[PDB]
């Protein structure tokens, strides 16, 4: 996969690698799940998320 | 903000209000607990650099509800390429004297990676712009934080549809040409915020335009993707004496 189309399937950041290799990454306050694309909050107040709505 | 709506309290939690001797100066965007992004032109006429305040968790300026957090601005960092009184390179990075405490009402916006911003975020059509600026051209400013959804234009289409300064590669147009909807004087320095897969990112800074909501014209925003590395490097740097710092760009 390539980071320029569909974000390489990544939820957040994407790095191309020599080969058909691609690495997704997550912003500080998040961790990458085993699917290798999704990012999940590791802290109470991660960037870019709105707590009143995340609560609902 | 012209032709938008009140941002419900807590839903624009990265919005900053900048004050100079208690008076409204400009907006900004919190990107972590000590750093705020704003517009370089906000500081063109600062006389006493020591009386700059950033307020987080602000919503209704007529009252105090206890969610607000104010901090002295310890540093204003402006790229070397910015010329006061002009429009290009309209970005400032502010260091707060003390971190804000993250809460339901105070949360940073994510500063994206450059590649992700260029390759993915730049093609998200709509993005939110916010501030306590003028609600009308030649009008009074907002007491309640306002927000507006605006669509982004490729620069060629902006120029084609605009009926000025150049739109440089350090800028982009967003909004409407019919005079209904715009960011305005007072909103300068505030966030242009882009949603992707459940998370919001900083893509723009409220910068300039012809009057507010002027027919045949679009709002113009600093293209933040050009500044990611410049910002990240400054965030790893030690503070320097004196508030204003001009730093080499690139
Ligand atoms: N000082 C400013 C800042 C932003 C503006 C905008 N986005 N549209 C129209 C006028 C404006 C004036
Ligand atoms: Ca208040
Ligand atoms: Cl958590
Ligand atoms: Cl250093
Ligand atoms: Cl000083």
């Amino acid at each position: 996969l390539i980071c320029v189309n569909e974000n390489g399937g990544c939820e957040q950041y994407c790095s191309d690698h020599t080969g058909t290799k691609r690495s997704c990454r997550c912003h500080e306050g998040y961790s990458l799940l085993a699917d290798g694309v999704s990012c999940t909050p590791t802290v109470e107040y991660p960037c870019g998320k709105i707590p009143i709505l995340e609560k609902r | 903000i012209v032709g938008g709506k009140v941002c419900p309290k807590g839903e624009c939690p990265w919005q900053v209000l900048l004050l100079v001797n208690g008076a409204q100066l400009c907006g900004g965007t919190l990107i972590n607990t000590i750093w705020v992004v704003s517009a370089a032109h906000c500081f063109d006429k600062i006389k006493n650099w020591r009386n700059l305040i950033a307020v987080l968790g602000e919503h209704d300026l007529s009252e105090h509800d206890g969610d607000e957090q104010s901090r002295r601005v310890a540093q204003v960092i402006i790229p070397s390429t910015y010329v006061p009184g002009t429009t290009n390179h309209d970005i400032a990075l502010l260091r707060l004297h003390q971190p804000v405490v993250l809460t339901d009402h105070v949360v940073p916006l994510c500063l994206p990676e450059r590649t992700f911003s260029e390759r993915t975020l730049a093609f998200v059509r709509f993005s939110l712009v916010s501030g306590w600026g003028q609600l009308l051209d030649r009008g009074a400013t907002a007491l309640e934080l306002m927000v507006l959804n605006v669509p982004r234009l490729m620069t060629q289409d902006c120029l084609q549809q605009s009926r000025s300064p150049n739109i440089t590669e350090y800028m982009f147009c967003a909004g409407y040409s019919d005079g209904s909807k715009d960011s305005c004087k007072g909103d300068s320095g505030g966030p242009h915020a882009t949603h992707y897969r459940g998370t919001w990112y900083l893509t723009g800074i409220v910068s300039w335009g012809q009057g507010c909501a002027t027919v045949g014209h679009f709002g113009v925003y600093t293209r933040v993707s050009q500044y990611i590395e410049w910002l990240q490097k400054l965030m790893r740097s030690e503070p320097r004496p004196g508030v204003l710092l001009r730093a080499p760009f690139p």
